[PDB]
C-alpha cells in the first residue's frame, strides 16, 4: 500500500479589502492505493528411461 | 395640513380686522416654520437621506452624523480602509456614536 497526492488545492487569494467569499479554499487528496503479485506455477514431467 | 390660514387669523385676534393680506401671511408663516426647524435640530420635511462621508475624531473613533438619524435606521459605512461595508443603528436624539 503507498499513498498518491492526487492534487493541491488553492488557498484563498489577494484581497485588498474584506469582502468575506475566498475565505477557506479547497485542498486536495492523498489517495490510498494498493496493489499484489502473480506467479507462473509451471511443471514437466519425463517417465525414468526416454530421459536417461 | 399642518397648520391652516384660519388658526393664524383666530390666535393672533385679527379674525375681525385683517391687518394684514393673505400672501404676506403665507410668507409669514413660511417664514416662522423656516424658523423652528434649523433653531431646534428636528429635520422637517417629510424624510430626506443625506450621503456623506464621516471623519474620524479621536482614538476609539467618536462619529457624530451631522444630521441625527430618525430613531433606529442602520447607518451604513464604506471606504477610507473600511474593507467591507457595515451597519450601526444609531443614538434617537443624539448623533453621537
Amino acid at each position: 500500500t503507498y499513498m498518491k497526492i492526487a492534487d493541491y488545492g488553492q488557498l484563498g487569494e489577494y484581497t485588498c479589502d474584506a469582502k468575506c467569499d475566498a475565505e477557506f479554499g479547497e485542498p486536495g487528496n492523498i489517495r490510498h492505493l494498493e496493489g499484489k503479485t502473480y506467479d507462473y506455477r509451471g511443471v514437466f514431467c519425463f517417465n525414468r528411461k526416454n530421459l536417461q | 395640513t399642518l397648520l391652516p390660514l384660519q388658526t393664524i387669523r383666530e390666535h393672533a385676534k385679527c379674525d375681525d380686522n385683517p391687518r394684514v393680506t393673505d400672501d404676506l401671511l403665507k410668507l409669514y408663516r413660511e417664514a416662522a416654520f423656516e424658523a423652528a426647524e434649523l433653531y431646534t435640530g428636528l429635520s422637517f420635511t417629510p424624510e430626506k437621506t443625506i450621503v456623506e462621508p464621516i471623519r474620524l475624531k479621536g482614538r476609539r473613533g467618536k462619529i457624530i452624523l451631522s444630521a441625527t438619524p430618525i430613531a433606529g435606521r442602520p447607518v451604513v459605512f464604506y471606504g477610507g480602509g473600511l474593507g467591507s461595508p457595515l451597519e450601526l443603528i444609531p443614538r434617537p436624539g443624539s448623533n453621537v456614536l
